[PDB]
RNA sequence: AAACUCCAUAUAUAUAAUUUUAAUUAUAUAUAAUUUUAUAUUAUUUAAUAUAAAGAAAGGAAUUAAGACAAAUCAUAAUGAUCCUUAUAAUAUGGGUAAUAGACGUGCUAUAAUAAAAUGAUAAUAAAAUUAUAUAAAAUAUAUUUAAUUAUAUUUAAUUAAUAAUAUAAAACAUUUUAAUUUUUAAUAUAUUUUUUUAUUAUAAAUAUGAAUUAUAAUCUGAAAUUCGAUUAUAUGAAA
RNA sequence: GUUACAGACUUAAGCAGUGGAGCAUGUUAUUUAAUUCGAUAAUCCACGACUAACCUUACCAUAUUUUGAAUAUUAUAAUAAU
């Protein structure tokens, strides 16, 4: 609608915020809301034992599930820039990024690998 | 030679002499180099930390500019933070 | 036994030459104990080995193990794999064009 | 104090006389490291040593030796290597060579040779070839007469004399 | 009862809580206890003859603990039973422990005891200022 | 495998049953592994960070004394008050 | 000291292209092992609980 | 620039109740060398060669100045100017980024016997690194009459780790086989080459190389595998 | 398109390759509704991109949002904490 982009009004993250970062979020923020419920569906679909008509409107349920409720649609942006490649998950940054914040010595334990 | 023995067993020192270490008035400690001193067993955890630590930076920075009545703008100018997170407490 | 271990013979007669240089192969039992490594190199470890076990025995052929090449720590390293390059020194293809 | 005892003594006595033994024949190991390729050294010495083997078989007399003679009877002495001359006619040189050289160019010759011989293992084929050449007989001695005969040509092309 | 904690942090791994007990401690007759390593199966070692397992299961460390506890209860009193249930003709079963040993390394081997020389031994040297010294 | 199967197969429900693992004979697809999967929402809803983080506007709520400067935004209100003088403002938005 | 980990990462040094050109980066995790032999519960609670209190900065504990 | 630095090396000290053990180790702190000394032989007190005696003493990494190339990046990010503001901003469903004449780089696999394939459980010999958005052991079942191998399924033992798992490293080395090759086979005899020999009979340019291309059946991940993913099986077997 | 030294993986030896084959991948060109954008002599071409099914994506077709992600100004009203 109008006052917001998606169906549910989520919270903005802090820092760095972008139009994809933003998306991103809110679709992890629906992911972990509906997670339960999304694995019984697959449960109840994905059964020998069950009777079949129950397993077949698991099935369709789980199809007609919007795109937010997807585990496969999360992807790990970097949390410093907006940036979707080569983003290390030890530190949630890009690899441009990432270097950067290492050599002012943002990082933890981050330093020049000399050997 | 049990004198010498003895000596030997107990030199020690602040180093730069031409038995001896570099004392902690004598060199940075290397957790001095990083701004978040941390460490956590979960590192999940430990990048939420060093995170909500960098967001806190740019607070601090917007804090340190203030006004008088529209006259006067002091600018307080600040260093990178640097927080130590021992296992009690932040600081 | 030594036959078991080292299949290859070389490696039996890099370990029996600090013996060897002496006249010694048949006085002195050696029980090795190796770790790490590949066989070759092991063989070679214990061979430095076998040379400094001997120096104890006679201080005065030491300079002559030393000389024979079997007192000398071998240094040769395995270079590291370098960022740009292939391997250490294994770059990938120029092209001029 | 060092203290050595009489029986140490001794023997470094005895020692000392003796020089120091070789840990390698050094042509036969320069012929396995040429033989050999891919590091795989250990196949390479197998395949040397067998030859070796079937070489003394078939006429008993030391084999090592024996290749040893054949190199230094095939190895050319000398070779015509070419040059650019500034830049005008390529005037080539007799070039005195290296003991390695005399004997890599030898190798490469038996190796051809032995590969027209018709087993599958090339051991085989090597072996016969060198019990050949120990009794007397290959083109790769025809091939060293005319690389001297060459270098006899082009006398005092040489330029230090 | 082996308890692990992290001090700053909230690990979800402080909720692990091992058991560990030697089969031969356990108050057990031998028929039980041959049952009761068999009930084990991957769990109970026999080189060490030791049955440990962990549960983390539960939110909490001490409802871990408390599972982990009744089961080791459970266990004995299947042992203990004996009634058309022996389990007299099922051999040990030490796969699992010969996998892990593949895994590691052994370093079984010693020094051959009929190779040592205590004659060529070096003896102890006479220290004479050492021996005026000695008064006390 | 010179010991019985059926024998192995009653042991291994026994064990089953001792502990509280399922004991499946036939092999048959279950389910199990659907349910058993630890569930990761949380962790990953935790990726950008803390969305309660004090911001500029509380820094006026919490200390009304200090008057404060945000100097990014009073950059951005003289660049629109720059852009509105020659005439290189904004557009009026539509409604409809 | 139980022995160092070494979490590397390498990363092209350019923020666009230039990939030839690439640099490392690693961290050690320093682990070292204390180990309490006999003590009544209680002592080793208040020794943990007075080990916390006066922590230091870069250290973390389990 | 060199040097200090890191890795690796040698030695010493400290610590590890030698069940988290690998003490043949790990890690803090030192010391060590850009090695030293002497005899000679050439060229002018020194400098290169050789010889000798003293030593563990031999590498790699990071660091790539000033300027220049209006070199690359406004698609990491940010900002100037400029342009869009019911659209050049925002969300969903599908499609595309994987299209195919020729061409150009990088690779991979090949074109067989100094080289390919079967096998090798008192499991020949490593290192480095990962496992709470997990690593998945043993074992059962099916492909598969034994079983092993390989691949899935069944179900999670152990460990969030010097403790358990990923993971019995692989070449190596050893036996066997190998078309092209009547350079072999099998029927007879033969015999002091018997996993073999001799005699006489019959055995008449892509394979028992390669793995592209395709057909069908299954499996895996995922809500979803048509465009457009990854395995396994039975066939297919280009080019070279 | 100069004089003479010195320089090194420059050349020369040497070892293994590329270039022929098929496949992979990037690029070009052309195609396409769209084949997103950049890199394109050495100093581009498994490069940006350490994984394009949806997402990622920026491109295209069809739908539908219009103060929207912010900050401030001005008003009505409702809920919760104290
Ligand atoms: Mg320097
Ligand atoms: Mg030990
Ligand atoms: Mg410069
Ligand atoms: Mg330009
Ligand atoms: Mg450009
Ligand atoms: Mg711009
Ligand atoms: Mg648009
Ligand atoms: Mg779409
Ligand atoms: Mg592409
Ligand atoms: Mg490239
Ligand atoms: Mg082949
Ligand atoms: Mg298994
Ligand atoms: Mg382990
Ligand atoms: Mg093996
Ligand atoms: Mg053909
Ligand atoms: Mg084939
Ligand atoms: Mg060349
Ligand atoms: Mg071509
Ligand atoms: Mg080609
Ligand atoms: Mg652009
Ligand atoms: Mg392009
Ligand atoms: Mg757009």
């Amino acid at each position: 609608m109008g006052n917001f982009r998606f169906p549910i009004k989520t919270k903005l993250p802090p820092g760095f915020i972008n139009a994809r970062i933003l998306r991103d979020n809110f679709k992890r923020q629906q992911f972990k809301e509906n997670e339960i419920l999304v694995k019984s569906l697959k449960f109840i679909a994905r059964n020998m034992n069950l009777p079949t008509k129950l397993r077949l409107e698991a099935q369709l349920k789980l199809n007609a599930l919007p795109n937010y409720m997807r585990s496969t649609q999360i992807k790990n942006r970097c949390v410093d820039s907006g940036h979707a490649r080569f983003v290390l998950s030890d530190f949630r940054l890009c690899r441009y990024q990432f270097r950067e914040n290492a050599l002012k010595g943002n990082l933890p334990g981050v330093k020049k690998g000399i050997w | 030679n049990n004198m010498k023995r003895m000596l030997n067993n107990n030199n020690m020192n602040p180093a730069g002499a031409n038995g001896n270490i570099n004392n902690k008035l004598q060199h940075l400690n290397n957790m001095n180099n990083w701004n978040t001193q941390i460490y956590n067993y979960n590192k999940n955890m430990e990048i939420m930390n060093t995170m909500n630590d960098k967001l806190i930076n740019k607070l601090l920075y917007k804090m340190m500019t203030l006004k008088l009545n529209n006259m006067n703008i002091n600018k307080i100018i600040m260093s990178k933070t640097i927080n130590q997170h021992s296992l009690n407490k932040l600081n | 036994q030594l036959n078991d271990y080292f299949l290859k013979m070389k490696d039996r007669e890099s370990i029996m030459y600090p013996l060897q240089v002496i006249e010694s192969v048949g006085k002195y039992n050696i029980f090795a104990t190796t770790s790490g490594g590949g066989p070759t190199g092991q063989a070679e470890s214990i061979m430095h080995a076998i040379a400094k076990a001997l120096v104890v025995f006679n201080p005065l052929l030491k300079s002559r193990l030393h000389k024979a090449g079997v007192l000398t720590r071998d240094y040769r390293h395995v270079e590291r794999k370098k960022p740009g390059k292939k391997k250490a020194r294994k770059m990938p293809t120029w092209v001029k064009r | 104090k060092i203290k050595p005892t009489a029986e140490q003594l001794a023997q470094w006595e005895a020692l000392k006389s003796v020089p120091i033994p070789p840990r390698k024949n050094a042509t036969l190991d320069h012929i396995t490291n040429m033989i050999m390729r891919h590091g795989k050294k250990e196949k390479a010495q197998t395949i040397l040593s067998r030859a070796l083997y079937l070489v003394y078989c078939q006429t008993r007399q030391d084999p090592i030796q024996a290749l040893e003679k054949s190199l230094d009877e095939l190895a050319p002495l000398m070779m015509t290597k070419t040059f650019n001359t500034g830049v005008a006619k390529a005037s080539v040189i007799p070039v005195p060579l290296n003991k390695r050289q005399r004997n890599r160019i030898a190798w490469n010759w038996i190796v051809q040779s032995a590969n027209q011989r018709v087993s599958s293992d090339f051991a085989v084929r090597l072996g016969e070839e060198l019990t050949a050449i120990a009794k007397g007989t290959s083109s790769a001695f025809e091939k060293r007469d005319q690389i001297h005969k060459t270098a006899i040509a082009h006398r005092a092309y040489i330029q230090l004399k | 009862y082996r308890y692990t904690s992290y001090v700053g942090e909230e690990h979800p791994n402080s909720r692990k809580v091992v058991l560990s007990v030697k089969t031969k401690e356990l108050g057990l007759e031998e028929k039980s206890l041959h049952k009761f390593r068999i009930l084990a199966r991957s769990r109970y070692d026999h080189t060490t003859d030791i049955f440990k397992m962990s549960s983390d299961k539960f939110e909490h460390a001490s409802q871990n603990a408390r599972y982990l506890h009744d089961i080791l209860q459970r266990l004995l009193a299947e042992s203990k039973d004996l009634t058309e249930d022996d389990f007299s003709d099922v051999p040990l079963d030490t796969r699992h422990t010969i996998a892990k040993s593949l895994r590691k390394k052994k370093r079984d081997y010693e020094f051959p005891e009929h190779w040592k020389r205590p004659e060529d031994a070096p003896k102890k040297k006479f220290d004479i200022v050492d021996q005026l010294l000695s008064t006390l | 495998m010179n010991v019985p199967k059926a024998r192995l197969l009653k042991v291994a429900e026994l064990s089953a049953k001792i502990f509280d693992q399922n004991f499946n004979p036939s092999g048959i697809r279950t389910g199990s592994k659907i349910l058993n999967e630890r569930l990761k929402g949380p962790s990953v809803a935790s990726y950008y960070g803390n969305p309660d983080i004090l911001k500029f506007r509380h820094l006026k709520t919490l200390y009304p004394d200090i008057e404060f400067v945000d100097l990014e935004e009073q950059y951005r209100l003289s660049m629109v008050e720059a852009k509105k003088r020659r005439g290189k403002g904004a557009p009026k938005k539509m409604k409809k | 000291p139980l022995p160092t980990r070494r979490e590397r990462w390498t990363v092209i040094k350019s923020p666009f292209v230039h990939a030839k050109s690439k640099e490392n980066f690693e961290r050690h995790t320093h682990k070292r092992l204390i180990r309490a032999w006999d003590t009544n519960p209680e002592v080793l609670q208040m020794l943990i609980a007075y080990i916390t209190k006066h922590s230091m900065a870069g250290v973390g504990m389990k």
